[PDB]
């Protein structure tokens, strides 16, 4: 796809070029559409050590190959679009890197007719910024599961981001208050494995 | 009085309250009994089981038949009865009653017969008047024996764990349960003669102004309602 031209057309004005490291981080460089052409050609250079792929300080630049059909638009912030991609190194997919390992399972697998299709259900809790306790202090009953009260009470934050899951065609369908004090959970469609993995990476 | 008394000079302070704290073991009472001819034998020393006799057994008998209303005066106040069928406690076990039962050596129950020659009851707690107590066991009794009271199967288990596994009768669950069982049972209303009406008329006047105060764990639980 043209990145280039649909930065123009949505109005985007950075890229988040964006991987996946061992220990689940979210990697990334911010680029300004000017530069997108380029980098979804080469890709976005990075020192691999640096992030958990257990290289050296002495190898020679990661190389992230974005995936244009993975583009999102920040629903919060859309003159930014996310792009998942893949770290190259010495000119070939990197196999310590999360996204390729599951791109080769996955290859392995196809070739036998077989297609990986999942869901996930990414329970979390909302919680203070400072981490020492639940974000809502009347949530307290022994039995909170499905609570209509404390789901209410942050209506706002989950009904936002369950419109975002809407508007980018996730095919959401439920949101409730989960089992502990202060926990939620989000449902939206499954998909092809890969899909699936990039809406998770994107949705947490 | 002493031991509050010199706790008190040491800055510090005593407390015979049944159940202080609740997730701990509380204050027991217990008693060891025999009885004795005026020429000096132990009557309860026999031949029965554990060294026991006829007459030990009998009293014994008393102890069980009178249990409930012997309840009310030797575990009598609101808080006693937290103490009784309490939930296990940090240290593993209540140590206190929670049946009309008796034991061998055996800490579980409302008797345990410690050696030849006695029994313990192991019912009142911190707050049993001194004088009450020991009254009130001795008309329950002496009851036993002249009725010749069979106590009943002694049973050599561990109560807390395996109370399920046998039927056995529990004591009243609260000092308003007690009290009335206090007053319907005429051997023991009869012993004590006007102090048991005058201490049931406390009782209940003191049940009737805990039963209105409200909790903290009311509150919590039913806010939300
Ligand atoms: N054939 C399928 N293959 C893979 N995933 C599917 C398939 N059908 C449905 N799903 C997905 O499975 C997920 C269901 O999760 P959820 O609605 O939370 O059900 P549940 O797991 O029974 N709930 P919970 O009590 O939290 O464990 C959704 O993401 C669905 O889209
Ligand atoms: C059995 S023990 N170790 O003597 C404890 C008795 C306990 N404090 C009680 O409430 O009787
Ligand atoms: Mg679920
Ligand atoms: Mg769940
Ligand atoms: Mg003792």
């Amino acid at each position: 796809t043209d990145l280039a031209s649909i930065a123009r057309e949505k109005g985007i004005e950075f890229f988040l070029i964006s991987f996946t490291d061992l220990l689940g981080v979210q990697r990334a460089k911010l680029v300004p559409a000017r530069a997108i052409a380029d980098m979804a050609v080469n890709g976005a250079g990075f020192a691999g050590f640096a992030a958990w792929l257990d290289m050296s300080p002495a190898d020679a630049d990661i190389l992230a190959i974005p995936d244009p059909e993975s583009l999102i638009q920040l629903p919060w912030k859309p003159s930014v679009g996310w792009l998942a991609a893949d770290v190259h190194f010495e000119g070939r997919p990197f196999p310590k890197a999360p996204r390729v390992a599951l791109k080769s399972v996955l290859a392995r697998a196809a070739g036998k007719d077989m297609h990986l299709k999942h869901g996930v259900e990414c329970e979390f809790f909302l919680i203070q910024p400072d981490g020492s306790a639940i974000s809502d202090p009347a949530d307290t009953q022994a039995k909170p599961c499905y609570d209509q009260d404390a789901l209410m009470r942050r209506f706002d934050v989950i009904a936002e981001i369950c419109s975002y899951m809407v508007d980018l065609g996730w095919g959401p369908y439920q949101n409730d208050h989960e089992d502990a004090n202060g926990q939620f959970e989000m449902n939206w469609d499954y998909a092809d494995a890969l899909v699936t993995a990039d809406r998770h990476a994107f949705f947490k | 009085f002493m031991v509050k008394s010199v706790a008190e000079r040491h800055g510090l302070r005593a407390t015979f309250m049944p159940k202080p704290f609740a997730h701990l073991t509380g204050n027991g009472c217990h008693t060891h009994l025999s009885m004795w001819t005026a020429a000096g034998d132990n009557l309860f020393e026999g031949d029965g089981e554990l060294g026991l006799s006829p007459t030990a057994y009998a009293f014994l008998g008393g102890l069980i038949g009178h249990a409930k209303g012997l309840t009310a005066v030797v575990n009598p106040t609101v808080n006693s009865y937290k103490r009784l069928n309490a939930p296990v406690t940090v240290s593993g076990a209540t140590w206190s009653p929670n049946t009309i039962t008796y034991g061998g050596n055996n800490r579980t129950h409302m008797v345990r017969i410690p050696d030849a020659g006695r029994l313990e009851l192991r019912l009142p707690d911190g707050a049993a008047n001194p004088y009450l107590m020991p009254a009130a066991i001795l008309a329950a009794g002496l009851d036993g024996i002249e009725t010749q009271a069979d106590p009943g199967q002694r049973l050599d288990i561990d109560m807390y764990v395996e109370g399920h596994s046998v039927e056995a009768e529990q004591l009243p669950l609260n000092l308003l349960d007690a009290v009335r069982a206090l007053e319907a049972d005429e051997v023991l209303a009869g012993g004590l003669g006007a102090a048991a009406a005058a201490f049931a008329k406390f009782k209940r006047a003191e049940w009737a102004d805990y039963k209105s105060q409200l909790t903290e764990w009311e509150r919590r639980t039913t806010l939300d309602c």
